[PDB]
RNA sequence: UUAGGCGGCCACAGCGGUGGGGUUGCCUCCCGUACCCAUCCCGAACACGGAAGAUAAGCCCACCAGCGUUCCAGGGAGUACUGGAGUGCGCGAGCCUCUGGGAAAUCCGGUUCGCCGCCACC
RNA sequence: AGUGCAAGAGCAAAAGAUGACUUGACAGUGUUCUUCCCAACGAGGAACGCUGACGCGAAAGCGUGGUCUAGCGAACCAAUU
RNA sequence: CCUGUCAAACUCCAAACUUACAGACGCUGUUUGACGCGGGGAUUCCGGUGCGCGGGGU
């Protein structure tokens, strides 16, 4: 890379397909997840706040409690375990 | 059917686009109500460096205030054919514009469940002239 | 519409009935919404909660069913609005509902309006709803005294159908009295 | 049920391919294993496709091979009808062979090594640089074609 | 410079003019030849020149071959004969040259070329039955000034 | 749902068009400014009060595919591209066989003029 | 279109425009990610909490600066609270 | 309307393939203790080649 910012090379993953453009539906931004629940991590381009590091897009963590309204999701980067603070807006239930 | 289709005067906007006022006094006396200033956008070489600043004024007349004005305003201008908006409005003259429309316009002006007026229900140049002409003067 | 690239608004935004930006801020409370909606002739109040396939109405009240308890008056005014709220608020208590947030939809937060009246009613019914007393109309206008004094400038009857000549804000007192009563078939 | 036979050595073959073979209980060149035809196992032989020789053997051939190359889970003990009878759920080799083909049991389930350690192909094979369709010896084989190999390596 | 330096497709597509400056003009004088007013379907015979290898043909070769090909059609059919030839490709690929050693070696813009896959139509002429043997000769001269071997294929014509 | 409120999915729902529907019912347009509230000017809008009129708008109902969109069949195409293998071909750029996958444009005929949830209601 | 400035990305009853009001560009202390993929490493950065005090709004709520990714600095010493 | 071409810093489309999590099969671990954790000792931080995909350069 030419730079090392968080949004480096994130043109594709942090951009909406033209038809998905505009404000997202509130339903999923309010969804309630339970501890132990497996959730998929995907940043919603239209939602500014409550994001995680774009490097973690595609992960499928395990909700392990919440901090404020946002959730604390556990994942395993390579072989290292990490805890990710992320709002429901960028989370989907597995299956 | 015919009653809920016969045109009416939506508003009569009398305005004077000056460019820098003392003209508020005349509009107030000729229309009846109180006038409002007019600002502009984009810097112009004709000495318009101040963006938000008085250039002119206008007055929106509705109901009686509008009719009582048109009765003593229309007899001052020779209306033409071209002088008509494709929508069904006309501007003549100190400008004087008359916005015309059918009985169910509120549908497009309200906040809750607003909807745009269908082309069929939209007034026509022909239906406009007729209505107006059918009230104290000639056309073309 | 235009092409593939085109973006069509969400149905309820297309229809101009739901303010999604306000809806989210609303839902964030976690409490149910006291949906206060009004029509030309009537007034409705629903206690809505969130659901998997759409919202869920646990309790509700419409000014029309206000007559079922002895309402011979119109249904698009202040006393009507308040009472409908109180009715809805009561049915809510029964359904297990204890708190809610006022959702006024696309209506304006104008002081003393009917939606705040609806809100005052639900609160009086025993519901805990975040409010502000000085934005609510004063007790008398809620009763409908503003209309009785309008009928005072008579010369011609205000009401077409014979409810009465001078009108009765006391009818409001009668109905409220009827609702607060422990019996009443809700 | 198919018979897998490694015909190409480990040196230079991709690790994920060599690993698949090892998962299929085959660790040396000329080693054979009896694998059931399932979605999972199908994905495995497809990956090993170019370093192996496979196909469904005839009941007869499977018997010849079991008799000659099958071994217990431990030891040199000859796997003959008597052995089969005393340790397996069958009466003889044919019984076992039928079950394997019909995929009702496995070599381990019956106390046998999952690997038939075969002898080099007598008179040689068709070559390990081309598939069967090109006159080679790699990949999927005919029931008749696989038998010729298994019998030659009896 | 030799075509050996640019004939093969061995670099990424370099055509974004919004990021490339100083690109030399095209030597290709015309793309439409003969009678550009008459239609292609108004001709019984349609003979094309097909490239047999995927290559990059510089605008210098494009002009040189298009010239020696159409210059023949003029000689044999007159300056206003009843024919119409077409050069369908355009020099989109921008070329460089590292003209200091290998340090900061990204070259400067020296030209343009037209990428052509094998089996593609570089030229397509439309003529009448009689003038068919003339166009074949014009193409024989044209394939002599471009890197690949070519096929002269009759797309519309069984008059023989 | 003989016209309602709140929604989920957020064009299969858009765009455009045709036809039908409303005595004390519904939604509206509608009528009207003493009040609460309102317009940097307008009871236009917002807000409040109310029914003399109307079903022409909207809305609800039925239907049309011309445009846009969703999906399906056949065609293009097992083509383009491609993961694995080769003492297969080519001076070479590159190509081919075997194995496992597999488009896009476009043509043609169908589909689509929303589906579903909750509450209320002759 | 606009949103201070590269580029890419976000935004329409707004994240833009206007108007009015306001000083959350607040104090304290953390969780987590980043810096440094994996995998140890400081300053710096961000997301997300709690305590205190406030602004706005009918209220839900929004405000831990500017829609997001650049605008930054150790020990010793001095000044300051 | 028609007709002729393109894109590393274009995309209405769109693979093969890579990748998170889980189940199954396989293999593996529970006297050969896997997975994991804690501690001692390093060496190492001039690499090279083939193939595939590259970027620069005749
Ligand atoms: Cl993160
Ligand atoms: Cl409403
Ligand atoms: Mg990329
Ligand atoms: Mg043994
Ligand atoms: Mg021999
Ligand atoms: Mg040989
Ligand atoms: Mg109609
Ligand atoms: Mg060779
Ligand atoms: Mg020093
Ligand atoms: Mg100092
Ligand atoms: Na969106
Ligand atoms: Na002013
Ligand atoms: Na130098
Ligand atoms: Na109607
Ligand atoms: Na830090
Ligand atoms: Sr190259
Ligand atoms: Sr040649
Ligand atoms: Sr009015
Ligand atoms: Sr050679
Ligand atoms: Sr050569
Ligand atoms: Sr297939
Ligand atoms: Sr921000
Ligand atoms: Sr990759």
């Amino acid at each position: 890379p030419s730079s090392n910012g968080p949004l480096e090379g994130t043109r594709g993953k942090l951009k909406n397909k033209p038809r998905d453009r505009g404000t997202s539906p509130p339903q999923r931004a309010v969804e309630e997840f339970d501890d132990g629940e497996k959730v998929h991590l995907k940043i919603d381009p239209s939602v500014p706040n409550g994001r995680f590091h774009p490097r973690f897009d595609g992960q499928t963590g395990t909700v392990e409690g919440k901090q404020g309204d946002a959730y604390k999701v556990d994942i395993v980067d390579g072989g290292k375990e990490k805890t990710i603070i992320v709002t429901a807006a960028h989370l989907r239930r597995q299956e | 059917f015919h009653e809920m289709r016969e045109p009416r005067i939506e508003k009569v906007v009398v305005h004077m686009g000056i460019g820098h006022a003392n003209a508020e006094d005349i509009l107030g006396e000729i229309t009846g109500q109180m006038p409002v200033r007019t600002k502009a956008k984009r810097t112009v070489g004709e000495f318009d460096i101040r963006e938000g600043d008085p250039i002119g004024a206008k007055v929106t007349l509705r109901d009686e205030m509008a009719e009582e004005f048109l009765q003593t305003a229309l007899p001052l201008a020779e209306l033409a054919t071209s002088q008509f908006d494709d929508t069904g409005n006309f501007s003549f003259g100190l400008d004087v514009t008359v916005n015309l429309v059918r009985p169910g316009y509120r549908v497009a002006k309200r906040d809750k469940a607003s909807r745009s007026i269908p082309t069929k229900h939209r007034l026509n140049p022909a239906d406009a002239v007729a209505f107006i002409e059918s009230t104290y003067d000639v056309e073309v | 519409a235009t092409g593939p690239r085109y973006k069509v608004p969400m149905r309820r935004r297309r229809e101009a009935r739901t303010d999604y930006h306000q809806r989210l801020r609303l839902l964030k409370s976690g409490k149910p919404r006291l949906v206060a909606r009004k029509s030309n002739k009537h007034v409705r109040a629903q206690l809505v909660t969130l659901g998997p396939n759409g919202d869920d109405t646990l309790a509700s009240a419409h000014s029309s069913d206000l007559a079922e308890y002895g309402w011979e008056a119109p249904t698009g005014n202040m006393p009507s609005a308040y009472l409908t709220g109180l009715l809805a608020g009561l049915r809510a208590q029964e359904a297990g509902v204890e708190e809610a947030v006022l959702d006024i939809g696309l209506n304006s937060p104008t002081p003393g309006s009917k939606v705040f009246a609806i809100q005052e009613g639900a609160i009086d019914a025993g519901l805990d709803i975040p409010h502000n007393d000085d934005v609510l109309a004063d007790w008398q206008r809620t009763r409908g005294a503003h209309i009785a004094e309008y009928d005072e400038q008579l010369e011609e009857p205000l009401y077409s159908g014979d409810f009465d000549a001078a009108d009765l804000p006391e009818h409001f007192d009668e109905l409220r009295e009827t609702l607060l009563d422990g019996d009443i078939e809700l | 049920m198919h018979a897998l036979v490694q015909l190409r050595g480990e040196v230079n073959m991709h690790t994920d391919i060599q690993d698949t073979l090892e998962m299929l209980n085959i660790h040396h060149v000329n080693h054979c294993t009896l694998v059931p035809e399932t979605d999972a196992y199908r994905g495995m032989v497809a990956k090993v496709n170019d370093f192996v020789a496979f196909g469904e053997p005839s009941q007869e051939t499977l018997e010849t091979v079991l008799a000659t190359r099958a071994e217990p889970l431990e030891g040199d003990a000859d796997v003959d009808d008597e052995w089969v009878a005393e340790h397996t759920d069958y009466d003889d080799i044919s019984g076992l062979a039928f079950a394997l083909l019909s995929e009702e049991t496995t070599l381990r389930e019956q106390g046998l090594s999952p690997t038939l350690r075969l002898h080099p192909p007598r008179g040689g094979h068709d070559g390990v640089k081309h598939p069967v369709k090109e006159g080679g010896q790699l990949g999927k084989h005919d029931t008749e074609g696989i038998d010729d190999l298994l019998e030659a390596m009896r | 410079k030799p075509a050996s330096m640019y004939r093969d497709i061995d670099k990424p597509a370099y055509t974004r003019r919004e990021y490339i400056t100083g690109i030399p003009g095209s030597k290709i004088a015309q793309h439409k030849m003969g009678r550009k007013q008459k239609d292609a379907d108004d001709y019984p015979v349609q003979i094309s020149l097909i490239v047999e290898e995927t290559v990059q043909l510089r605008h210098g070769s494009l002009e040189a071959s298009r010239l020696s090909a159409n210059r023949h059609l003029i000689k044999e059919l007159g300056e206003e004969g009843d024919y119409k030839m077409t050069l369908r490709k355009f020099p989109h690929q921008v070329l460089r040259e590292n003209k200091d050693g290998m340090r900061a070696a990204f070259g400067k813009i020296v030209g343009t070329a037209a990428r052509v896959q094998a089996g593609e139509q570089l030229f397509t002429a439309y003529c009448n039955v009689e003038d068919a043997e003339h166009v074949k000769e014009a193409f024989r001269r044209a394939y002599n000034k471009i890197t690949p071997s070519c096929r002269i294929k009759v797309e519309r014509g069984e008059e023989l």
